[PDB]
DNA sequence: CGTACTTTGGTAAAGCTAACCTAAGTCAC
DNA sequence: GTGACTTAGGTTAGCTTTACCAAAGTACG
C-alpha cells in the first residue's frame, strides 16, 4: 500500500514542513490514514533507528541522517514526476499517485540520468522545488503566500506557483483545478472570506471552484 | 419490570419520605450504589438499616441536606444520595 | 478493573434507572471513575454496536439487545450476593464487590443450579428484585 | 476470552511443570490458540515486570513473583472446581470451563470461606493437588505413572489418580470419559502399543474408549 | 528487498517455464536466496489464495489467476527495461537490477503510454517476448 | 504464449547446440536469470553475445561442462546454467 | 551420499481495536 | 458560572498476518 511505510513517514514529516504545518503524528495517522497506536509504534521503531526524535511537545525533528533519506526520497518523487509529464505523457491528475510508488524503487544512477534526459529540472510539474540535486552530483520564494490567509486579508487576483503533495492525493479535485484553471502559471481571483475553517472560493480562466480549508493553505500564489 | 417499576406502587425513597414530614417505614430496597461503599455498608447493619427492619425517617428540610434515620440498634446520616437509593414501605 | 467495560456501562445504566436518576454519560463517569471522553467514547462505541442509543436530551437509553444484556449481568450479580451470603458466609458488607466481578464469568448454566440450590430466590440480600428469570426457564 | 491474560500464561507454564512438559511459548501458542507473535509478545511484557525469564534453550522459567500468582490463580482455580461440584451441583464436564473463568474474579476472602465451607480440601474434582493453601492460612506422588508411558511398557491394570487441566478443557471427551468411566477412583485396562504418537485403547466399568498421546501423557494412574 | 514477495515467486516460476526448468520450491529458494522452509510457507500461502497447486510431482503449477498475475509483473519489466535502454539510456548490465524493482509499481495506464512511446514494442532489450499486451487493450 | 512456447520453432539452447555438435547462430533471448549477474552481461557485451549479433558455439562433450562461445570482439566461457538460459537461431 | 521437503520454534515489521488518560474548548441554560 | 459534552493527541494491552531465519528430521532414489 506505502510500499515503504519508513520512507512514507520521513515524506509525510517532509511534507508538513514544506507546509508549515507542526509534524505531529495525528499528522500521520489522517494523511497516511493509518490508527495512532500504528503511528507511535512505527515512530518508536524509526526514533531507535535514528532517524528522528520525538521533542517535549510530541513534534517530529530529523536527524541528519532522517533528512538526508527524506530529501532521496522527495527528489526521486519530483524527478518521476516530471519524467511522467514531460517524456511519457501520464495524465497530470494521474503522475503523484505513480510517482508516490516510484519514490521507493528508483535508483541513484538512475536519477542521474533523469537529471540529463530532462534538462536538470529544478521544480516539479506541480511547482514544487527538487531538493537534494547537489547529492546527486548536479530563487526567494519568501514572497509567496497562501490562498487561505490571501482570502482572510481581503482576497484579491494571484499567480498559482506551487501545488502541495497533500493537495496532489486526490485524483478528481487535480481534474477539477485542471479544468477550471487553478495550475502552475495560471492566475486567479481568490474571493474574500472572515471565518477560519470556511471554504475559500478562487475564479479561473475557464470557470471557478470551491477549496476547503487545508485544501487553500496547500496552494501558495504571488500576488 | 419491579426493579424500575415496583409492582408494590406504595414503595417510597428515604429522601422524598424524609422531605414530605418523615415517619416509621420497613426497609425494603438498598440499591448498588450504597453498596458500593463497605463502611457505609457496614455502618448501616450496625444501626439495623437493613431489608426486613422498620426504621423512624426524621422530618428534613431544604434539598442536600443529610437525612437522619433511627434504626434498632442507634441512628445514622444519610446523605442525599445515599437516602434516595434506599426504597421503604411506610 | 471493571473485568468488563460493556457489561459496567450497560448495568450502571440500569442502575440509574432502578434509582430513578436521568442516565446521562456524566453519570457513568461519576459512579465508573473514568474521565468524561472516555466515557463519550465508550457510549458511541456500545451506539455502534446497537446496545444504546443517546436520545436528544442527551440521556442513554438501552437498546432491546441493550436491555437484555443488562438484565443478564444484573441476574448473576443478585444470585452471585444469595449464594456469597447464604451458602459462603461472606461478610455482609464485602459481597457486592465480589459480585460485582463474579457477575461478568458466571453462565446460566450455573445459574440455573443457583436458582435450585437457594431455592427459587426473587430477591438479592439486599432486597432488590432479581431480573430475568423468565429468561433462564426456571 | 482469556478474562486475564497475563494470569493464563502464568498458569499455562504452571500447568505444562505439573505435566512434565517442557513450558515453551509455542507450548502456550497451541493450548490457549494464540499466534507465535502474540505470545512473544506478552511473555516479553511479563519478563519487564518480572512474572518470569526466558532462558537460554528458550524454555520459560517463572521468577519468585510469577510462581506465587501461579499458585494463587491454580488455588482459585481447584476451590472453584470443588464448590461447582460438592455445592452448586455443575455438570462434571462443564466445571474446568466455568473455573477457568472464576480463577480471575475470585478474592483471598472468599477462597477462606470456600476452604471452611469445603472441609479443607486437598484436591480438584479431578483429582489434581491444591496448591498455596499455606498463604491463604491453613502425599507421596512419585509412585503415580502417566497412561501413555504405562501402555508403552506393556500396559496393565491401573487405578485413575488424576486428568491433567489440559484434558478438562474438552466437554465432549470428559462426558466420554464419565460414561466409560475413566474417572478419579475407578479401575482401568491399559492395552500394550510399542510406538510414540499412537492412541491408546483402555476399557473402564462401563465400557472403552481411545486417548490420544497428548491427552494418555496429561492422565496419571497408580498401576 | 523483494518489494512484492508474491509477485517475485510468480515471475520466478514464469522464468523457469521461459528456462524449461521444471519449477520446484528448491529452484526458487536458490533464485531468490531464502531458506526452504520460508519457500514452502510462501508456496502454501499462495496455494491458499488461489495463484498456484503444487502436483504430485511437487513442481509448481500456476493457476489462471497466478498466470495472469505472473504475466503482468513480467509484462511491466520488460516494458521498463525498454523504456531504461531507449529512452533515459541507463547502462545495459544495470537495466534489469532497476526493472526487478520498476516492475511492482507500474500501473497499467503507464504501460499503455510506454507502449505508445516506445512504439508498439513486442520484445525486451534482451530479446525476449513481451506477454499480455492483449490484457493491456493495444 | 512466445515467451514459454516460441512461435519460431527453430529457436535452441546454447548448451543443445553445443552438445549437438557445436555451430554459427544468431542470438535472440537472454533470459532474466542471466540478467541478474551484472558482471557477466558487461562480459556478454564487451564480446558480442547481444540479441541480434551471431556468434560461434563450440561442440562440448558431458555434462557440467562450460560451453565456449566465439563472438564479434573475442570469446567467453558460459556455465551450463546460463548458456542453457541463452537461445538462437542456427 | 545427495536432493527435496518437513517439523519445530523462533524472529521483526506493520497493521488492528478496545479502553484508558490530560488539557483546552464548546455549549446550553 | 457551572454541569455536560467535545476536540485534539496521546497511551498500554492484547490481538492479527506476512515474511523472513536456523537446526534437525523425514522421504526417496
Ligand atoms: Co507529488
Ligand atoms: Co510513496
Ligand atoms: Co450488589
Ligand atoms: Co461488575
Ligand atoms: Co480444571
Ligand atoms: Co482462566
Ligand atoms: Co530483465
Ligand atoms: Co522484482
Amino acid at each position: 500500500d506505502l510500499i515503504d511505510t519508513t520512507e512514507m513517514y520521513l515524506r509525510t514529516i517532509y511534507d508538513l514542513e514544506e507546509e508549515g504545518v507542526v509534524p505531529l503524528r495525528a499528522r500521520i495517522a489522517e494523511r497516511l490514514e493509518q490508527s495512532g497506536p500504528t503511528v507511535s509504534q512505527t515512530v518508536a521503531r524509526m526514533e531507535r533507528d535514528g532517524l528522528l526524535t520525538v521533542a517535549e511537545d510530541r513534534h517530529l525533528e530529523l536527524t541528519k541522517a532522517g533528512r538526508a533519506r527524506a530529501i532521496s526520497v522527495m527528489r526521486k518523487h519530483r524527478l518521476a514526476e516530471r519524467l511522467l509529464v514531460d517524456v511519457i505523457g501520464l495524465e497530470w491528475e494521474q503522475v503523484h499517485l505513480e510517482a508516490c510508488r516510484w519514490e521507493h524503487v528508483m535508483s541513484e544512477a538512475v536519477e542521474r540520468k533523469l537529471v540529463k534526459l530532462l534538462g536538470n529540472p529544478t521544480t516539479s510539474p506541480y511547482g514544487n522545488p527538487i531538493p537534494g540535486l547537489d547529492e546527486l552530483g548536479v530563487p526567494v520564494d519568501t514572497d509567496l503566500r497562501r490562498v487561505d490567509e490571501v482570502a482572510r486579508s481581503g482576497g484579491g487576483r494571484a499567480l498559482v506557483c506551487r501545488i502541495a503533495e497533500h493537495v496532489q492525493l486526490d485524483p478528481d479535485l487535480m481534474s477539477e483545478l485542471k479544468k477550471v484553471g487553478v495550475v502552475p502559471g495560471n492566475e486567479i481571483d481568490i474571493v474574500a472570506v472572515a471565518g477560519v475553517n470556511k471554504p475559500i472560493q478562487v475564479q479561473g480562466s475557464e470557470g471557478g471552484t470551491q477549496l476547503q480549508p487545508g485544501i487553500a493553505h496547500a496552494v501558495m500564489v504571488r500576488v | 419490570g419491579d426493579s424500575v417499576e415496583p409492582v408494590d406502587t406504595d414503595l417510597r425513597r428515604v429522601d422524598e419520605v424524609a422531605r414530605s414530614g418523615g415517619g416509621r417505614a420497613l426497609v425494603c430496597r438498598i440499591a448498588e450504589h450504597v453498596q458500593l461503599d463497605p463502611d457505609l455498608m457496614s455502618e448501616l447493619k450496625k444501626v439495623g438499616v437493613v431489608p426486613g427492619n422498620e426504621i423512624d425517617i426524621v422530618a428534613v428540610a431544604g434539598v442536600n441536606k443529610p437525612i437522619q434515620v433511627q434504626g434498632s440498634e442507634g441512628g445514622t446520616q444519610l446523605q442525599p444520595g445515599i437516602a434516595h437509593a434506599v426504597m421503604v414501605r411506610v | 478493573d471493571l473485568i468488563d467495560t460493556t457489561e459496567m456501562y450497560l448495568r450502571t445504566i440500569y442502575d440509574l434507572e432502578e434509582e430513578g436518576v436521568v442516565p446521562l454519560r456524566a453519570r457513568i463517569a461519576e459512579r465508573l471513575e473514568q474521565s468524561g471522553p472516555t466515557v463519550s467514547q465508550t457510549v458511541a462505541r456500545m451506539e455502534r454496536d446497537g446496545l444504546l442509543t443517546v436520545a436528544e436530551d442527551r440521556h442513554l437509553e438501552l437498546t432491546k439487545a441493550g436491555r437484555a444484556r443488562a438484565i443478564s449481568v444484573m441476574r448473576k450479580h443478585r444470585l452471585a450476593e444469595r449464594l456469597l451470603v447464604d451458602v459462603i458466609g461472606l461478610e455482609w458488607e464485602q459481597v457486592h464487590l465480589e459480585a460485582c466481578r463474579w457477575e461478568h464469568v458466571m453462565s446460566e448454566a450455573v445459574e440455573r443450579k443457583l436458582v435450585k440450590l437457594l431455592g427459587n430466590p426473587t430477591t438479592s440480600p439486599y432486597g432488590n428484585p432479581i431480573p430475568g428469570l423468565d429468561e433462564l426457564g426456571v
